[PDB]
């Protein structure tokens, strides 16, 4: 929250603060380097897309399946 | 010899311990622009950094 320094009264509230070195941590319109940059090793790149990018987008299909997400 | 050693201590104790303070030559007016800095608020800063 917002405090008041003359007299201490919540005057508002914020965001939650992060450290510094946190926020850096975005994009910042991040360059990419897509599959045109990869020749070779097709296979790794499937179970790559499988893991981590589909549950995000096809989330619903996960409940349905009846399975917890992946951490990772 | 031990009037020696008693008048080295006694010259050094004289001349005293300084301690040395840099100057400059091409300076003999520095409250033209002392005077400014001085007095006033205009300001020295408590510094801080921005963290959100």
């Amino acid at each position: 929250v917002g405090v008041n320094k003359d007299s201490y009264l919540i005057l508002d509230t914020l965001p939650s603060e992060f450290d510094s070195r946190v926020k850096a941590m975005e994009v910042d319109e991040k360059p990419t380097e897509t599959y045109s940059d990869v020749g070779g090793l097709d296979k790794q790149i499937e179970e790559l897309v499988e893991a981590i990018v589909l549950p995000m987008k096809r989330a619903d299909k996960f409940k349905d399946m009846g399975i917890r997400a992946p951490k990772g | 010899e031990n009037d020696l050693k008693d008048i080295e201590a006694r010259i050094k104790e004289k001349a005293g311990v300084k301690e040395s303070d840099t100057g400059l030559a091409p300076s003999h007016l520095w409250d033209i622009m002392g005077d400014r800095q001085r007095l006033g608020e205009e300001h020295p800063l408590q510094v801080a950094r921005c963290t959100k």
